[PDB]
């Protein structure tokens, strides 16, 4: 997967036509056979004791496949976005849209332990589509595939978003969802696209390869020496922040095109806008100002 | 109810409002109401003490009862007081922390007699803390500490704690037993009752099997402190359950020992712990209905012979003296005899539903022919509130109907006890049937076992009046006694348990044995029960029967003869045998690997034929046990990655090896998180129930559970001057498992396992004494194999003795001279040396003459 994202963006031109296509319906089916690994409950049980082997690269291999099709999602779409004007008309069609939907409503959960190397590239679709919306005209062939049923529900999942507040602190500890997004230690590399997280696994993935015997299973990894400063609390908690900085962006290009006639706008965002404005208004000022941060 | 509410109305306010009534109501009050609900306040109050900031005015409100209230009371309240307050000491804050010492100064002064003599284990817990200076603080009553210590035994106090059921008193004890134990073996005072709080224990562990397993950790932590016991010495336990044929019917002064002995002990006990805040209305109602005997107050409150009965435990009297002026009718009911549901009916539902359903819905033959005058009549209202306790008066009222030996009722019993029998089993849904066809079995046999004991002694009574055998009814009793015996069906009941083979083996046994005995003796009859027996006395667990039953019929296929040759001091020439077919099936390779191993040879099976999950837990457990770093790493690597086990066994021998290879790194922290996370497996998956008669059948469980605690206790010495006088602890340990052969071996040679990992300069001078201690073992336990090895590979080390030690195990092989010849060198040779000991010259020169004669002349 990863060797093929760096077939996907080389140099695109106008040289991927449909390939896109072809490889996209692929990948968004992919991503449908593993579930398991998006879906795990929250709450464990407390007759569920921990003792067995406790191997690690059973899961590494799980997640991998999820984050690197995650990224070569944005990496088709981010090339899409690389072609002639009219051009774009050719992709969409309801078959390609509908597929996705079962995507990103798989990645963002509110039923299930969320994933933070996901909600990104999750939210970056929505994002770039947004943008390419308003650009080259005929919207989506005047909204061909997009369904108020289908779009509110992409966007009343965002609402969900904006309000968990990534205490700079909390950041790597476990704990609860829809506190922090949290980011376990467990799973951070960099992905593809964009360096995400300080990776301290970054060199396992070539610890499992052995490197002689020519193997088809993995080297055996254990859980227990994986993962001292708090900075790098700091950076994972900045470049988590620009999230907030996103999904804003998210918003102007939605006001601009539906011209407010459907009940995207009468949702009344400014019930959840002002709520958010008015939360860091009170804690930016009493909690935080001067501790050089 | 408000407390409990299901809180549709919420409001948490109220239950403040509440604990101000129940503080008012003490307050202003005559001192029987002052008792009266007493069990209700205590739970009522105890379930508002434990929710958040409620927890304030709960201690205001103790304080109050502390004070004034009883002091012969202030036992079966205090106790989920003090230990309450033990274990959440951390969240008490400022203020709460103040109340708490005035409670104490008050317990100190206001009752200087309680805690020190009604309960004495109070005292020592909360002294034993030091963080909360009662030692240190307060008073200088400590002197009573240490007077007090000493004189009483806790060991009767940890049984009889243990049995309640409050997550909190029960999780103190163990914290303490712990904390006891440890003391002992420094000082290693008493070698022993011990056993009690053994059999408590392991009853804990089997009730939170499920539930709570950071807790059944703990539970099982604590016995590895005593490590096997020497079975040889004191077996313990006891029998079996709990009937007491008391003959309930007439003989009015007999029926009174039964009325008070049930009150006492399956009411009291039953109304007072449990929680079911209705059912406490119908409780009283059947006291009163018994002590309506006793009833009028004056006959019970004046005359000196009018009562003159016990009538209650210490504890019993508690609820004795409350309700005696009660009486509570409460007998509305509607339609009871018109609803009767009879013939196999509820039998319907039963194996629909169940296991207290059928038992349940058998009220119907309760209510049906009981509730009219006589003595227990009355218990009609107990089970009227409906329920395992039902099961306690079952057999009771189910004598209670062919006693009378009007007619009908008795046949419609068996009606459904064939449907109960037989049931066409098969059942498909297992989660029912597997569930709820136990009990309903436990309580079929259960009136079995009881005419038993019932007929025997209901003929042994007037056997007392004797006339030989002379009665008219008891005839048309025991005509129908023997009768309740032919539901059984002969087999039928023999398959009936033969085809549930329930936990109760040796019932297991009796019938399958029964039947095979007398009636078929026909060739497929001795053809399948033959083999249901040897799994039977397989899992009894004394290898005797099943030696000489499997000697006897045997037969099949000459395989077989030669398998049997184990157990007969031959099997170096059968366990040659297996090696054969192993090298060359499925069954096979296992019978080889598990005689192997049963016979501790552990060197062999490491080394042999494993280099197909069942093989794995013998496998790994030798390597593991061998102890050889670099063959072990070998499994854990080929372990680690299956992606899955779910199986039980390995896991716990697995991270027993995912620690030993922590110690070669040089990580205690690490070992101890494996050690622990061994415990969590062995306390919860692999703990028995409770009774299980035989101790011995546990050694292979606690053996294992014993070399743990070494290996944590072992790693966690510091250095030098704490490790060499660590393993003085160690050895001494020991002693207590007795002479007995394989639990030593397997927790000795642990030590060897452990003791060359380390690999520092202290280590290896014990490892030359490890060794030497398993010679003189292996030798004198009857195995010459075993000690060879061993003594030969301490001969690097070149002991003084590892030679005569050698010339030893030679003269007991045959070949006497080349003995001999040894002794008559080491003995020439130690002359002149003019050194070492000079009483080692005579050890030697002992065993040199006493062998210069009986050998040769």
């Amino acid at each position: 997967v990863a060797l093929m994202y760096q077939i996907v963006q080389f140099r695109p031109s106008a040289t991927h036509n449909l390939a896109l296509k072809d490889c996209f319906l692929f990948i968004c089916d992919l991503i449908r056979i593993y579930h398991h690994v998006l879906k795990v409950p929250i709450h464990e049980s407390n007759m569920n004791l921990h003792v067995e082997p406790q191997i690690f690269q059973y899961e590494l291999i799980d997640y991998l496949i999820i984050s690197y099709s995650f990224d070569l999602l944005e990496g088709i779409l981010r090339v899409l976005q690389s072609h002639p004007k009219q051009t774009y008309m050719e992709f969409f069609d309801e078959n390609i849209l509908k597929s996705f939907e079962f995507v990103y409503k798989l990645a963002l959960t509110i039923s299930y332990k969320p994933m933070v190397n996901v909600i990104f590239s999750a939210v970056e679709v929505v994002n770039i589509i947004t943008s390419i919306i308003l650009n080259m005209d005929n919207s989506s062939d005047l909204k061909s595939l997009i369904s108020g049923s289908w779009w509110r529900d992409c966007i009343t999942r965002l609402y969900a978003l904006l309000e968990k507040e990534i205490k700079s602190g909390d950041v790597y500890n476990e704990n609860v969802d829809t506190t922090t997004l949290h980011m376990s230690k467990y799973h951070d590399f960099f992905g593809l696209i964009r360096n995400i997280g300080d990776n301290e696994l970054g060199g396992l993935i070539s610890k499992l390869i052995y490197t002689d015997r020519l193997q088809s299973v993995p080297r055996v990894i254990s859980k227990e020496d994986i993962g001292t400063a708090p900075i790098i609390g700091y950076k994972m908690e900045k470049w988590l922040l620009k999230l907030k900085d996103e999904v804003l962006n998210i918003f102007e290009n939605l006001l601009m095109i539906y011209g407010d006639d459907a009940t995207i706008v009468n949702g009344e965002m400014l019930i959840h806008s002002s709520k958010f404005l008015s939360r860091e208004q009170a804690l930016m000022i009493e909690r935080y100002v001067g501790q050089d941060s | 109810s408000d407390i409990h509410d299901v809180e549709g109305r919420t409001t948490y306010y109220e239950k403040l409002r509440v604990i101000n009534g129940i503080s008012f109501l003490i307050i202003y009050a005559p001192k029987k109401s002052i008792i009266s609900a007493l069990a209700q306040i205590s739970i009522c109050l105890q379930t508002g003490l434990g929710l958040k900031e409620v927890r304030y005015e709960a201690f205001r409100c103790w304080h109050l009862l502390v004070r004034h209230l009883n002091d012969e009371e202030l036992s079966t309240v205090i106790d989920s007081l003090i230990a309450f307050i033990l274990q959440k000491w951390s969240e008490f804050n400022g203020k709460l922390r103040n109340i708490v010492y005035s409670i104490l100064d008050t317990l100190i002064k206001e009752k200087s007699d309680l805690i020190l003599k009604l309960k004495p284990y109070t005292t020592l817990a909360l002294v034993g803390k030091p963080e909360l200076g009662i030692l240190a603080r307060d008073g200088q009553f400590a002197r009573m500490v240490n007077k007090i210590r000493s004189t009483t035994d806790l060991i009767p106090i940890f049984a009889n704690n243990l049995k309640s059921s409050n997550k909190y008193v029960i999780n103190q004890n163990l914290d303490d037993i712990e904390v006891y134990l440890r003391r002992k073996q420094t000082e290693r005072s008493i070698d022993f009752d011990i056993t009690l709080v053994l059999g408590a224990l392991l009853d804990t562990s089997h009730k939170f099997r499920n539930l709570d397993k950071d807790l059944c950790e703990k539970c099982a932590k604590c016995i590895s402190m005593i490590g096997v016991l020497d079975v040889t010495k004191h077996e313990f336990k006891r029998t079996t359950y709990s009937e007491n044929e008391v003959y309930d019917l007439n003989d009015s002064v007999q029926t009174i020992k039964f009325l008070i002995w049930v009150i006492n002990d399956i009411l009291v006990p039953a109304f007072w712990q449990s929680e079911n805040p209705s059912k406490q209305l119908f409780v009283a109602l059947v006291i009163q209905e018994s002590l309506k005997y006793c009833g009028l107050s004056s006959e019970s409150w004046d005359m000196n012979h009018k009562e003159l009965y016990p009538n209650e435990a210490k504890l019993w009297e508690k609820f004795n003296s409350v309700s005696k002026t009660t009486i509570y009718p409460l007998l509305s009911s509607l339609y009871l005899a018109q609803s009767w549901k009879e013939y196999v009916p509820l039998k319907y539902p039963s194996n629909n539903f169940e296991g207290y359903k059928i038992w349940v819905k058998r009220f119907t033959l309760d209510l049906l022919k009981t509730g009219t005058t006589e003595n227990h009549p009355l218990h009609v209202f107990s089970s009227l509130i409906r329920g395992s306790l039902s099961n306690f008066l079952l057999p009771y009222i189910s004598l209670d109907i062919i006693i009378k030996a009007p007619y009908a009722d008795i046949l419609n019993g068996i009606i459904i006890e064939f449907d109960s029998i037989f049931t066409c089993n098969l059942e498909g849904m297992n989660n029912l049937q597997v569930d709820s066809l136990r009990m309903c079995y436990e309580s079929i046999f259960r009136v079995f076992e009881y005419c038993k004991k019932w007929a025997t002694e209901f003929k042994q009574n007037y056997s007392k009046l004797h006339g030989t055998f002379i009665i008219k009814d008891t005839k048309t009793t025991n005509m129908l006694l023997r009768i309740d015996e032919f539901l059984r069906t002969t087999p039928s009941d023999l398959l009936a348990q033969r085809s549930l083979e329930t936990d109760s083996f040796e019932r297991s046994a009796l019938y399958l044995e029964q039947c095979y005995r007398q009636n078929p003796h026909d060739k497929n009859q001795n053809g399948q029960l033959l083999k249901n027996l040897q799994i039977t006395y397989e899992e009894i667990g004394d290898i005797d029967s099943l030696d000489g039953v499997l000697r006897t019929f045997a037969t099949g296929n000459l395989v077989s003869k030669i398998e049997e040759l184990q157990y007969s001091e031959n099997w170096k020439l059968a366990q040659d045998c297996f090696n054969v077919l192993g090298k060359f099936d499925p069954k096979t390779t296992t019978r080889m690997l598990k005689s192997m191993y049963d016979h501790q040879l552990y060197s062999q099976i490491i080394s042999n034929s494993s280099f197909v999950k069942e093989w794995y837990s013998i496998g790994l457990e030798a390597a593991n046990l061998e102890g050889n770093v670099q063959t072990l790493k070998n499994w854990v690597e080929q372990i680690e990655s299956l992606r899955n086990i779910d199986d039980r066994e390995v896991l716990l021998q697995y991270n027993i090896a995912k620690a030993l290879i922590a110690i070669s790194n040089e990580d205690p922290l690490r070992t101890q998180k494996y050690i622990h996370n061994s415990f969590r497996l062995i306390g919860t998956n692999f703990i028995t129930s409770s009774k299980e008669t035989t101790l011995l059948k546990k050694q292979n469980l606690l053996m294992k559970l014993h070399s743990l605690y070494d290996l944590s206790f072992l790693s966690s010495a510091k250095d030098k001057f704490e490790y060499k006088s660590n393993t003085t602890i160690l050895d001494y340990r020991m002693e207590r498992i007795g002479a007995d052969f394989v639990p030593n071996h397997y927790i000795l040679s642990m030590r060897k396992s452990f003791d060359q990992l380390k690999m520092n300069e202290q280590a290896d001078a014990d490892l030359g004494k490890t060794f030497f201690t398993l010679a003189q073992l292996a030798r004198n336990n009857a195995r010459l194999d075993i000690a060879s090895e061993s003594l030969m590979h301490c001969l690097e080390r070149r002991l003084p003795q590892a030679e005569l030690e050698f010339a030893e195990i030679l003269w007991k092989q045959g070949e006497n001279d080349r003995a001999l010849k040894i002794v008559q060198e080491i003995h020439e040779k130690y002359q002149e040396n003019s050194s070492v000991n000079a009483r080692d010259r005579a050890a030697v020169l002992l065993k040199f003459t006493e062998w210069l004669d009986l050998s040769n002349n």
